[PDB]
DNA sequence: ATCAATATCCACCTGCAGATTCTACCAAAAGTGTATTTGGAAACTGCTCCATCAAAAGGCATGTTCAGCTGAATTCAGCTGAACATGCCTTTTGATGGAGCAGTTTCCAAATACACTTTTGGTAGAATCTGCAGGTGGATATTGAT
DNA sequence: ATCAATATCCACCTGCAGATTCTACCAAAAGTGTATTTGGAAACTGCTCCATCAAAAGGCATGTTCAGCTGAATTCAGCTGAACATGCCTTTTGATGGAGCAGTTTCCAAATACACTTTTGGTAGAATCTGCAGGTGGATATTGAT
């Protein structure tokens, strides 16, 4: 499903980063990090979720996994 | 025993917007065991709150007003606090819709 | 037939995308990537909508940050073309 | 029936700038923005109380947390409104 | 007057582990600042977990999801087995 | 006849003292159970006996006695699970050797 | 009544900052870091002194304890061990 | 016979065998103690410190610089340079987030 | 580097769907009055450390010479990545049930708190016990001039 | 491609600084009894997600062409490292007053508690108001020909 990340979607973040060209080995490399980050904020949010007895990840459980991983979110409290 | 002193809200009697008897019973629920909290402190919290957002909000609203729009954004508050030296580094939290600042860097520019 | 010479659309597209706001990958297969991650850590969850929003927004916002810097890391070596070393050296020192 | 801040957002807004409005999402970024600064001041505060074995959050804790916490000339004029805020409130 | 520390049981938990070895005093301080930072990390989080699912009482629930919060990987499970044994000892009891 | 609660739980560090520290550093009125104590101190416990494990390994290859500081900041940085958990300075213990292969004669 | 203290950043000397430099791994140093290195110094000591005299002006003391010191790096995410 | 003479690099490489393997603070003690002074009694006159609170002040300014210049070498060797200049230190800190 | 041709950007427009604001009710929270307690400030004072000064020798900073080799500057080809036409499929959008959780209320067995009392685990300082820092010298490895 | 010079590696050594034990008390842990709180089981109930289904457009996959950027190659001036003479200031330990933390006791200003009244802030629907989808026309910018 990492593939559904597609090249498009990545050039234009790197695009709002102001990236002006791009080498074709960054798709994969930013795949790999987004991985990463993906699973250590939905390894917390789940946590907290499975502590609060729920079914559901809710919006706090997500906002309280970036802020314990010092990368706080503003506008979905 | 005929008229009571009308009531007037803390928040009144400090010259506040923000609501200090509310921010006092949050103040005592982050406090530790036997923990206490003075009668003045919320009116200090409230006061300090209000001064924050008043300035952001001051902020965005210029450039609420220099986009010739009614209503401040997420946008509009993003260009506020990025802008600000001592805002973009009391507020590191990302503000969902905001986007970037614009910039490209010289060497990149035809 | 019109050609617009190599660097002139890339710079056009920065400019676009730095004036707007909007979520820049596509919702379905993200929306699909979240749940797959989560299913190796707790089965049959549920997402309030939400909930994946806040997940989008986060990464988004690290991604372009993490752009920003392997840019800065790329032009110092003299480049205008963004390699994966700029992302590992960007990381590193960032201490990811 | 979940509490907020933004009625006093907005009140604080016409303050500022009585002809501006703000967007739900502007709101919500607010509001996040406002209980973010208290969890910090209150921490500080605790902290604070706590390290010189007090029980008694007092404004005293709360100017220190702020100079810790807010950046120079914020600090300054964070510390000017709270000490005005409470000299109006005990007269 | 007395000050506390974690000292003693430091160096009987290195007894344990290495029958032979002693300590420095300046790394028993390293090792006393490492058991108060985590110990005040586990405190922090068992309290906010506790106030976002509105529990006044921090029980053992709170401290292991704290500790799967704040450990990585094997360290966590290695730490939630160890902290199960302990309670259902103490309860057997 | 008295009981320890540490000896109660089979553990070495103080189940009683520990229950009174999570009691002041709990929300105002916050209860602690007493597993609740029993349990922070299996885990601190358990950290402690990871980290001297390490530390000690390092100090047992160096042919000396005593845990150095030094010896502390080979174990956690050499670790990576320490590593990520501990991000705080080890004052008097320097750094891991490493010279980058482009530097070298 | 101790001797005026002036210009003491100039203490730091280029061996000592080559000495750091060494234990960083660095093999060849410009001539322009050793300023550069002083600058970056005094604004980390500026900032850490600063929060540790706040906590001690906060405790009504007039000694700057190894405690405060330890909070002021706790505050700015440079955690120290070894001194409380 | 001519006087024995080390080639550029040989003895930078020997310092940095000897300075990783070592522990010990590398700023003079009492030059920094000056500076620790100095600075705080532009903050508030007639501070007195502990011994201990200059000491974890030199223990943290020590191993910031120690990591500042690791990032800045690995700035450097990026720009296939040996040689860290100003803007390896600027880069370095600019992604740390500092300044 | 002024043209003529071409393409994109950026104000400005309207009409209406939807977002903001307004309005009214009503649990819950804030405020008042009155009584009662208590944390910590104030004032002592003992007694640690802290500031400063002192001595003297050598470890180390400084300032200089000189040349190896690094960074910087320049050229350029091949090969990668940008731009674009084309055409196909994934995502988007709109709708519909209903399955299954959240959220809420109630309510005791079970858990935790707290005063009082007994008892000992844990600390400070002294007394013992002993690694290991440095000091020294020979084997091995590395280095740089021939 | 054989050495002299110099560093490094790695044992071996001991005295005293510091690691570990010993000693005497006492702060606080644990036991008991009794009071108060609360976590969670039980039983509901709308209302959010999830599953399914469907059409179609625009966003993406692909293949082609070529411009220009990156990496390699080359030259060289001057910058920084290595080595050394010189001499100062850092280091280590002790003294000396005394400043200022700690420890202790007392007593209010300041905080909590509790009953009751007053006020407000959240919510949902109505009433207003406004950005936004597209479309247009002029501003601006890029590109290739001289
Ligand atoms: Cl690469
Ligand atoms: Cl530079
Ligand atoms: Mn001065
Ligand atoms: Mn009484
Ligand atoms: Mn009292
Ligand atoms: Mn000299
Ligand atoms: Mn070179
Ligand atoms: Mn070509
Ligand atoms: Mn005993
Ligand atoms: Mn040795
Ligand atoms: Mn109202
Ligand atoms: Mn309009
Ligand atoms: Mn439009």
């Amino acid at each position: 499903n990492i593939q559904g990340i597609t090249k498009p979607a990545i050039r234009r973040l790197a695009r709002r980063g102001g990236v002006k060209r791009i080498s074709g080995l960054i798709y994969e490399e930013t795949r790999g990090v987004l991985k990463v980050f993906l699973e250590n904020v939905i390894r917390d949010a789940v946590t907290y979720t499975e502590h609060a007895k729920r079914k559901t990840v809710t919006a706090m459980d997500v906002v309280y996994a970036l802020k314990r991983q010092g990368r706080t979110l503003y506008g979905f409290g | 025993g005929k008229a009571k002193t009308k009531a007037v809200s803390r928040s009144q009697r400090a010259g506040l917007q923000f609501p200090v008897g509310r921010i006092h019973r949050h103040l005592k629920s982050r406090t530790t065991s036997h923990g206490r909290v003075g009668a003045t402190a919320a009116v200090y919290s409230a006061a300090i709150l209000e001064y924050l957002t008043a300035e952001v909000l001051e902020l965005a609203g210029n450039a609420s007003k220099d986009l010739k729009v009614k209503c401040i954004t997420p946008r509009h508050l993003q260009l506020a606090i990025r802008g600000d030296e001592e805002l973009d580094s009391l507020i590191k939290a990302t503000i969902a819709g905001g986007g970037v600042i614009p910039h490209i860097h010289k060497s990149l520019i035809g | 037939p019109h050609r617009y010479r190599p660097g002139t659309v890339a710079l056009r597209e920065i400019r676009r995308y730095q004036k707007s706001t909007e979520l820049l990958i596509r919702k379905l297969p993200f929306q699909r990537l979240v749940r797959e991650i989560a299913q190796d850590f707790k089965t049959d969850l549920r997402f309030q909508s939400s909930a994946v929003m806040a997940l989008q927004e986060a990464c988004e916002a690290y991604l372009v940050g993490l752009f920003e810097d392997t840019n800065l890391c790329a032009i110092h070596a003299k480049r205008v073309t963004i390699m994966p070393k700029d992302i590992q050296l960007a990381r590193r020192i960032r201490g990811e | 029936r979940k509490e907020s801040y933004s009625i006093y957002v907005y009140k604080v807004l016409k303050q500022v700038h009585p002809d501006t409005g703000i967007s739900s999402k502007a709101m919500g970024i607010m509001n996040s923005f406002v209980n973010d600064i208290f969890e910090r001041i209150a921490g500080e505060a605790s902290r604070l109380a706590h390290y010189n074995k007090r029980s008694t959050i007092t404004s005293r804790e709360i100017q220190t947390a702020v100079r810790l916490l807010l950046p120079g000339e914020l600090a300054k004029h964070a510390v000017s409104e709270g000490t005005k805020a409470v000299t109006k409130y005990t007269s």
